């Protein structure tokens, strides 16, 4: 009919701008995650580095 | 942001739309109000019809 | 009807899905976050002891 498209049509913009975040929210944990791995990688050899210092 | 005015753009447009959409509910309900009127006096067409033709074959 | 039923139905769930997928995604940002700050901060002080040894 009539208001029925236009409320699908309200729905379905939800739709978009919800699963857009939700994507890009993904995103970023993977790229947050990764950046904290690779400090701990670097935290890590700085340890091994310290070590042979002390040695 | 831009997410919020385009939400309450959205937003005021499901609200005309829905609006328009009861609107014209309401108009072609009196239409259809208006069409079985119509239908009735249609059947009381018919049935004088019949009942003065009924008549007239009498005679 | 059926039509309606079942589409609304259907894309109000993606927008949950889509929603809480994006919360939980940010909710694990916020935490790897602040354990990679805390990484850098021990790194930090793992660097300064390092140099100290190496004096």
């Amino acid at each position: 009919m009539d208001a029925i498209k236009k409320k699908m049509q309200m729905l379905k913009l939800d739709k978009e701008n919800a699963l857009d975040r939700a994507e890009q929210a993904e995103a970023d944990k993977k790229a947050a995650e990764d950046r904290s791995k690779q400090l701990e990688d670097e935290l890590v050899s700085l340890q091994k580095k310290l070590k042979g210092t002390e040695d | 942001d831009f997410d919020d005015i385009h939400r309450k753009r959205m937003e005021k447009d499901l609200n005309e739309l829905q609006a328009l959409i009861e609107a014209h509910f309401e108009n072609r309900k009196k239409e259809e109000e208006e069409l079985v009127s119509l239908k009735d006096r249609i059947e009381r067409r018919r049935a004088e019809r019949a009942e003065q033709q009924r008549i007239r074959n009498e005679r």
